[PDB]
RNA sequence: AGGCGGCCCCCUGGACGAAGACUGACGCUCAGGUGCGAAAGCGUGGGGAGCAAACAGGAUUAGAUACCCUGGUAGUCCACGCCGUAAACGAUGUCGACUUGGAGGUUGUGCCCUUGAGGCGUGGCUUCCGGAGCUAACGCGUUAAGUCGACCGCCUGGGGA
């Protein structure tokens, strides 16, 4: 449509896969990508390294709005929570502010099944 | 000041997460900590405070 | 459990106490006989000089860095069935290797004169073709894909 | 959570993890324990001066 | 007892206190009786977002009417009744009095500049250790499995039941 150089980078983080949307403020996305749909699968699809992929095939798909810096919100308990953020500096991006939607520690869900000293 | 509905007293015994402090600085010698831990959860349906941070 | 063993560092050579040529001959070393392998050294540099070999301050040395190994490998467990990773390999390992390749290149089919069928793979060792370079790009394909869990 | 902090950056040291609390070095767990060392070791003994 | 939980305003049994007053053994347990439900189930109609026996499929395996994954009915919920069973577990039947200790809480009431991060008394509760006592040994320990008494039921090797 028309370039906007405003948003948000949201990264939603489940415990098999790992998906990287940059909305407008008018309520829809710009560009997504997935870990999974970044070639990835099994115990490789559940990784904090296939979500850094994610950002670079999210930048691959927002290329048309113009959008330099953004602010980052996290979503889910999942391996990819933390690892893709600065990918996401590294793909031709500013981080201006880093926000999330994390439940205070009760829920548990997932033993680590790795090393582990 | 000495009542909990004031929220410039209010915001002294709770922290940027929404989370209630320990006893150590809310000042009621160990004692009433208790029921100070209740009327801040009161706070809440008084509309001094949102019932968690993350919404 | 620990190897780590001892500490060995072998002879120079006796005319020119060369430590390269010296370990290269122990690569062409077959049947305890190093005599076969003293036929192949200097010829084979004369023989790129009836080719291409322009300059010889380093022999063959330069050669051995023109092939280039990067594809090495191990194997991760914590039980039963194992996960592959790949290693970045010491140069005394990477020179080790590409000592290997060359020769074992050179060997792929049956010729007169390993002098010859060397220095043909030597005046390749500017461009590097087909051998000691197809086989790398076809495992290369996973070096990253074998680092996702570590 | 927090970690909110606007680092661009992966830093290669330990800043927060494996020494304070929940272990290794401070609160260790598990890792072979003894019971009869608390009813044996209860003032110094040694410390004063080894040198 | 089972268990009880967002907040707000109600309906309501019990328990605890201080000063007085009025009773004058009114104290304990109880054959057979007479009564409480966690969850699931039923009797009758509503209500139906998660979820989920069964049902319906997939995977795995030589096989898989199971595990695991994907959909999903009863049910979970409300009224008026039934079911009366559980680790109902603190594996500790029920009433009182008697008893060297350590460490931590909950709530009345008396006297004090509370000139004390309250303190010293006096009442009702409540938690982790520990010494005398108990005991086959484990476990109990002033809220005892201790100590001295009152009462009601059951057991006598297991399989078979």
């Amino acid at each position: 449509r028309k370039q906007v150089s405003d948003g948000v980078a949201h990264i939603h983080a489940s415990f098999n896969n790992t998906i990287v949307t940059i909305t407008d403020r008018q309520g829809n996305a710009l560009g997504w990508a997935t870990a999974g749909g970044s070639g990835f699968r099994g115990s490789r699809k559940s990784t904090p390294f296939a979500a850094q992929v994610a950002a670079e095939r999210c930048a691959d798909a927002v290329k048309e709005y113009g959008i330099k810096n953004l602010e980052v919100m996290v979503k889910g308990p999942g391996p990819g929570r933390e690892s893709t953020i600065r990918a996401l500096n590294a793909a031709g991006f500013r981080i201006t502010n880093i926000t999330d939607v994390t439940p205070i520690p009760h829920n548990g869900c997932r033993p680590p099944k790795k090393r582990r000293v | 000041e000495i009542d909990y509905k004031d929220i410039a007293t209010l915001k002294n015994y709770i922290t940027e997460s929404g989370k209630i402090v320990p006893s150590r600085i809310t000042g009621t010698r160990a004692k009433y900590q208790r029921q100070l831990a209740r009327a801040i959860k009161r706070a809440r349906y008084l509309s001094l405070l949102p019932y968690t941070d993350r919404h | 459990r620990r190897r780590v063993i001892g500490q060995r560092k072998i002879l120079p050579d006796p005319k020119f106490g060369s430590e390269l040529l010296a370990k290269f001959v122990n690569i062409l070393m077959v049947d305890g006989k190093k005599s076969t392998a003293e036929s192949i050294v200097y010829s084979a540099l004369e023989t790129l000089a009836q080719r291409s070999g322009k300059s010889e301050l380093e022999a063959f040395e330069v050669a051995l860095e023109n092939v280039r190994p990067t594809v090495e490998v191990k194997s991760r467990r914590v039980g039963g069935s194992t996960y592959q990773v790949p290693v970045e390999v010491r140069p005394v390992r990477r020179n080790a290797l590409a000592m290997r390749w060359i020769v074992e290149a050179a060997r792929k089919r049956g010729d007169k004169s390993m002098a010859l069928r060397l220095a043909n793979e030597l005046s390749d060792a500017a461009e590097n073709k087909g051998t000691a370079v197809k086989k790398r790009e076809d495992v290369h394909r996973m070096a990253e894909a074998n680092k996702a869990f570590a | 959570i927090k970690v909110r902090e606007n680092e661009p950056f992966d830093v290669a040291l330990r800043r927060f993890k494996r020494s304070c609390e929940k272990a290794g070095v401070l609160a260790e767990v598990r890792r072979r324990e003894f019971y009869e060392k608390p009813t044996t070791e209860r003032k110094r003994a040694k410390a004063s001066a080894v040198k």
